[PDB]
């Protein structure tokens, strides 16, 4: 492991310089071996971690899409044969993203969840695995399918929980739940309605609490708020 | 979707 | 080389994917892939290999930059002491960025340059050398920076000579060279007042050279003369 | 600078 000569505090340091170059491939690959020293993360560490990896999947799914469009449209009518390689490639850049999920699924396992034991670590991680579950799901085919979508709902559920019990529903870490497993319901289990049940009982709920906050946290729950409205306003 | 809270 | 394998035609193919999913790295690698079969490159192939290692060092630059500028920060008054980690990084940027240059200075020597016969490829492809010695000398600082510097200012020269005999003055690759030698001439060089000799020059002789053009090609060559106007602008 | 002729 090549980050493991590395101080713990000099990957955070570079995490955030490679940040501040869009440098996220390395960002990600920092914060991978600053897990690995085996401490737990603070807060501002798991937001390295989210950052990081959310940019490096997400030019992965952008570029997936961009070819599994291609290679729709190679199997449409009036459509020329122009051999293997759209799949080819489509399938190079599928195993590379199925890595990288499997790179942070494994990093949850071994051992972020099991030692988070704070409300608020718990489930930030629980909410990461349940998305890159979802990242499987969107270019999962086979039979596994089934399970891979099974396995990102259970653990947005336990983070869901969790959530409830444990946090206020203004909580911005409980409102960016609440708002990708309503996406996971909406985009991978062909469930809208339970999608817009979801996101407008969220959305409900935090508007209720908003007068509890100062101006600074009202700012960051309405933020996350109107991504809810915006779905909503999307699905209805 | 949404993911690092200030 | 694990390119080695593939159709040079696939290749090519991927390429073409590789720049619509925005996958730039992967797009480099395919051309590279592509010339290191050994015969010469078309003109539409010759725009993929400088497209893909355009993009791929123009992350590195860019990266190289933010890095630099917090690392002379870090050298300034009243700056706390940060440890070795901003040089640290700054350097591994640089150093994949002179990766880079230097596999696209070894493809161009092995063999594409000496294989160029005619004035089109053979000056586009010493303008690419003349680009890539200019990102190796943004970065240079040891004795060797002159000797970069002489090997920009030397490629981007012959390929000025060619072009001058051998191309009309709208000729878009001729625009561009000169643009890039101009910028050489501004970034690299401290000759300000030959960049905008070359550039005012270079903009008044393609203008009295429009009226001979095609509307598509009056379009191709406004553009770039465009460009070495906002330069003048910016330098006058 | 510039660089992929039409
Ligand atoms: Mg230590
Ligand atoms: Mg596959
Ligand atoms: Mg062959
Ligand atoms: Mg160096």
């Amino acid at each position: 492991g090549a980050m493991g000569s590395m101080e713990r505090a000099s990957l955070i340091q570079k995490a955030k310089l490679a940040e501040q170059a869009e440098r996220y491939e390395d960002m990600a690959a920092f914060m991978k071996g600053a897990v690995e020293k085996g401490e737990e993360l603070s807060c501002e560490e798991r937001n390295l971690l989210s950052v990081a990896y959310k940019n490096v999947v997400g030019g992965q799914r952008a570029a997936w899409r961009v070819l599994s469009s291609i290679e729709q449209k190679s199997n449409e009518e009036g459509s020329e044969e122009k051999g293997p390689e759209v799949r080819e490639y489509r399938e190079k850049v599928e195993t590379e993203l199925q890595g990288v999920c499997d790179t942070v699924l494994g990093l949850l396992d071994s051992h972020l969840i099991k030692e988070a034991g704070d409300a608020e670590s718990r489930v930030f991680y629980l909410k990461m695995k349940g998305d890159y579950y979802r990242y499987l799901a969107e270019v999962a085919t086979g039979d596994d399918k089934k399970r891979i979508i099974d396995s990102a709902r259970s653990a947005y559920q336990e983070a869901m929980d969790i959530s409830k019990k444990e946090m206020p529903p203004t909580n911005p870490i409980r409102l960016g739940l609440a708002l990708n497993f309503s996406v996971f319901h909406y985009e991978i289990a062909n469930s809208p309605e339970e999608a817009i049940s979801l996101a407008k009982t969220t959305f409900d709920e935090a508007m209720a609490d908003l007068h509890t906050l100062s101006e600074d946290s009202y700012k960051d729950s309405t933020l996350i708020m109107q991504l809810l409205r915006d779905n909503l306003t999307l699905w209805t | 979707s949404f993911x690092x809270f200030k």
